[PDB]
């Protein structure tokens, strides 16, 4: 199963909303409807953390700004703003098939 | 050994020895978790969902002496009489064992290790047939009965089981909570 | 809180295995889903393997195809990786990445995958 990725350059202001996709080469129908994608982010110097679980399902301590909201495969991970510090690699993955994988990256860059 | 543990709970219990293990807030469906060391009388609950296993009772409820431990799940209860020097607030945890593919029972969250000790019996469950309209049972008399909420050893505490949920692995909450319990006691 | 906890550095010559660590503390790894991922530059992220609730056994990459191990020293609550099959070009960084093997509603715990904690993860030849 393939992520594909939108332009990675991601272009960055300060304070200003950014977004990033990605869109499936198979189908995620989960048996249970789950659809069990999700979005990390890589800052240097340490491993990805998950910042959305799910698709909407955002995790404490990843702030307000970040949703992955999307259908029919096409998942985009919204930031409403790109503040200080959110810059680094942002990844979706995926865990509807057997094999699990995971999209190139795409970077914030300022 | 987890510090499991509620503020400002009044006492109830004599007059009428009703008290609530769990006490539910409306206020976030908020658990207030108080399992006491009390004296040593029996006590009596509708045991909703088998949520009370057991109840650990001796001298000091701690080291250089011995108490008891009763415990029930599903097949057996076993008792033992140990030097347990238990957790302040123990829990019989219950958790997904993923290799096994099912729920499994934990008394390392009453106690870790014991010291050296002989007494263990063990029997058929007397407290989980819950036949499953509250049917409460008195200690061990088993009656049917409708929500009206009617009719050495020094001290002890009861047990109470925790379906540990499964949200999100990260450090939301410990999880290790689930339900609410209560148990009327005393003389 | 899951906390994965990984192993230092170590470089080895091809065909030499590294064998590496994870440990966890707040969840025993009886109750999680252990997953292992590589990384490098020109390579991105990715996955090796992991456990999979539903048949509850390891499934490993269609890449990396064997000469791969994973095992649980479930006693310890630390888990392992180790890849014999080393040409030093797979010097990486490798990750430990960890989920609840269930999740619940109610009494219903369906299946959960995720790779919700990395450990920091270390580098390896
Ligand atoms: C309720 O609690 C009891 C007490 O822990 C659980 O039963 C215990 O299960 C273990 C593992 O199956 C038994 O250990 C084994 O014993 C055999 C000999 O009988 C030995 O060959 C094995 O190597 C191993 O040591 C243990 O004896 C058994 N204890 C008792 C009193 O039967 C029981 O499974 C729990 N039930 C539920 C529903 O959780
Ligand atoms: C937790 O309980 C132990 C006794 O079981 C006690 O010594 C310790 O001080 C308690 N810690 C907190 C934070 O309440
Ligand atoms: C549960 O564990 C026991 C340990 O002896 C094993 O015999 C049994 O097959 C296991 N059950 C499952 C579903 O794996």
């Amino acid at each position: 199963i393939v992520l594909t990725q939108t332009p990675l350059s991601s272009p960055v202001t300060l304070g200003q909303p950014a977004s990033i996709s990605c869109r499936s080469s198979q189908s995620l129908v989960h048996s249970d409807g789950n659809t069990y994608l999700s979005w990390l982010q890589q800052r240097p110097g340490q491993p990805p953390r998950l910042l959305i679980y799910k698709i909407s399902n955002r995790f404490s301590g990843v702030p307000d700004r970040f949703s992955g909201s999307g259908a029919g495969t096409d998942f985009t991970l919204k930031i409403s703003r790109v503040e200080a510090e959110d810059v680094g690699l942002y990844y979706c993955t995926q865990a509807t098939q057997f094999p699990h994988t995971f999209g190139q990256g795409t970077r914030l860059d300022i | 050994c987890v510090n499991l543990t509620t503020r400002t709970q009044l006492p109830p219990a004599y007059n009428v020895t009703w008290f609530h293990a769990i006490h539910v807030s409306g206020t976030n469906g908020t658990k207030r978790f108080d399992n006491p060391v009390l004296p040593f009388v029996y006590f009596a609950s509708t045991e909703k969902s088998n949520i009370i296993r057991g109840w650990i009772f001796g001298t000091t409820l701690d080291s250089k002496t011995q108490s008891l431990l009763i415990v029930n799940n599903a097949t057996n209860v076993v008792i033992k009489v140990c030097e347990f020097q238990f957790c302040n607030d123990p829990f019989l945890g219950v958790y997904y064992h993923k290799n096994n593919k099912s729920w499994m029972e934990s008394e390392f969250r009453v106690y870790s290790s014991a010291n050296n000790c002989t007494f263990e019996y063990v029997s058929q469950p007397f407290l989980m047939d819950l036949e499953g309209f509250k049917n409460l049972r008195e200690f061990s008399k088993h009656t049917p009965i409708n929500l009206v909420r009617d009719l050495n050893i020094t001290r002890f505490q009861t047990l109470l089981a925790l379906h540990r949920s499964y949200l999100t692995p990260g450090d939301s909450s410990s999880g290790w909570t689930a339900g609410a319990a209560a148990y009327y006691v005393g003389y | 809180q899951v906390q994965v906890i990984q192993s230092g550095a170590e470089v080895k010559k091809p065909g030499a295995s590294v064998k590496v660590s994870c440990k966890v503390s707040g969840y025993t790894l009886t109750e999680l889903s252990i997953h292992w991922v590589r990384q490098a530059p020109g390579k991105g992220l990715e996955w090796m393997g992991g456990f999979d609730p539903e048949d509850a056994e390891t499934i490993y990459a269609q890449q990396f195809q064997g000469r791969v191990s994973m095992t649980e020293d479930t006693s310890t609550d630390t888990a392992y990786m180790e890849l014999s099959s080393l040409r030093s070009e797979d010097t990486a960084v490798y990750y430990c990445a960890t989920a609840f093997a269930i999740t619940t509603v109610g009494t219903n715990y369906y299946y959960y995958y995720g790779m919700d904690v990395w450990g920091q993860g270390t580098t390896v030849t």
